[PDB]
């Protein structure tokens, strides 16, 4: 799923 | 698969987590001291939102946290970046008593809560909790460890991943009670206030729990506008 | 002058063994069909009729006949469904992916997902019973819990007379901690590993709160929903939490 | 308050 938490996390 | 978190010491703990702590925020600066319903919730959910990204980068800075999965560590801070944002306005309110510093230009009373309905009762919780870190003298080398454990722990049991976060929780265990021993408490002292402490973090789950609820009734009120990542955030808790 | 204070480790852990509370039964019936309405009527007439016995047990644990009455039912009121769940938990320590309610009603997840809602609540409480047999959980030491739950949860929810008794219930906190580090020196456990199991331990309420809290929000959608009958001990409990 | 006189009852 898309989440700005991923985002978030991966930069 | 093995990580460097559990070869650090004590003394190397507590500095790779004070080196990481988010830096504080402030809110707006319009003078209007009165405040509205909508105004004094539009404030905090600003910050709350400013603040969550400062949180996702001390996390990755956590020892340990780094070596989880990507969803290992989404579902950690889904479920305790509210605690940890509770945690860390609860310690920055110890020198306030009676106050909560939400912000340097941000200090509120409880008198203050009321223009929000059903604020005041996660307020008095909030203003209790200082109270208790006030009362016991904690420090700030304990705070930093108490919101690590916060940040590993919380979503730990609805999950050899689950076996990683346990060493390290154990490791942060050994690092509190080195700050306890190194400050002169007794054996007898130690492991009571190791327990003192770590019972708090059951009710800063009940203020989590409750302010939660709050923050999901001001979404189908729809007055208070929230962010899309406080909103995703806040879905993860249903 | 209190009792609880002046008492060893070995008479705390005896006096929490003789308070234990009785495992009572269900009236699930086998033969009676089963709804979504007539699963959770025998948890809530099961619940009711162990509260009786929470009130009574409460009653022997050291301290808590020396506080207020109107702070014994402050900590029950916001302790009550969390020592139902740790009991609960406790029971099913044995059973690997059941929930022991009753000795007459060992549930697994699929058969409690036939309520709504319930399923979240199940898997947490089968997820605390496992980390409980991966510990090798010890009655003593599950008796101090349940003491600490009933004693803690409530504390920081309640003038200088008000805080008097609030400084002696930590003071029975602390006996119940001397209590858990005494239990894990008789057992081998190191220095370093008596920290860490207490901290374990004690990490574990965080989420019995979080399962009672949750577990409070769905019992309080059950009242609205008026199908599944609440006792008027229950609903007065439900009361507590939302006021 | 049911809670309130079970407690009670001696
Ligand atoms: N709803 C409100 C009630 C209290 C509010 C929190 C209190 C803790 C907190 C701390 C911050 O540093 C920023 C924001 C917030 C708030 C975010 C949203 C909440 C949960
Ligand atoms: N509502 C539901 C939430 C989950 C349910 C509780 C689960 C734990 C539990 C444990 C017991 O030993 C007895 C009863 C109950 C239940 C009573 C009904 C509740 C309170």
């Amino acid at each position: 799923k898309h989440k700005i938490l991923h985002r978030l996390l991966q930069d | 698969k093995n990580s460097l978190a559990l070869s650090l010491t004590a003394d190397q703990m507590v500095s790779a987590l004070l080196d990481a702590e988010p830096p504080i925020l402030y809110s707006e600066y319009d003078p209007t001291r009165p405040f509205s319903e909508a105004s004094m919730m539009g404030l905090l959910t600003n910050l709350a939102d400013r603040e969550l990204v400062h949180m996702i980068n001390w996390a990755k800075r956590v020892p340990g946290f780094v070596d989880l999965t990507l969803h290992d560590q989404v579902h950690l801070l889904e479920c305790a970046w509210l605690e940890i944002l509770m945690i860390g306005l609860v310690w920055r309110s110890m020198e306030h008593p009676g106050k909560l510093l939400f912000a340097p230009n941000l200090l509120l009373d409880r008198n203050q809560g009321k223009c929000v309905e059903g604020m005041v009762e996660i307020f008095d919780m909030l203003l209790a909790t200082s109270s208790r870190f006030r009362m016991m003298n904690l420090q700030g080398e304990e705070f930093v460890c108490l919101k690590s454990i916060i940040l590993l722990n919380s979503g730990v049991y609805t999950f050899e991943e689950k076996d990683h976060i346990h060493r390290v929780l154990d490791k942060i265990t050994d690092t509190l009670i080195h700050l306890m021993a190194k400050a002169g408490l007794t054996l007898q002292q130690q492991h009571q206030r190791l327990a003192q402490l770590l019972l708090i973090l059951s009710h800063i789950r009940h203020m989590s729990n409750k302010g939660m609820e709050h923050l999901y009734s001001m979404k189908c009120k729809n007055v208070v506008p929230l962010s899309d990542l406080l909103l995703e955030m806040l879905d993860a808790h249903r």
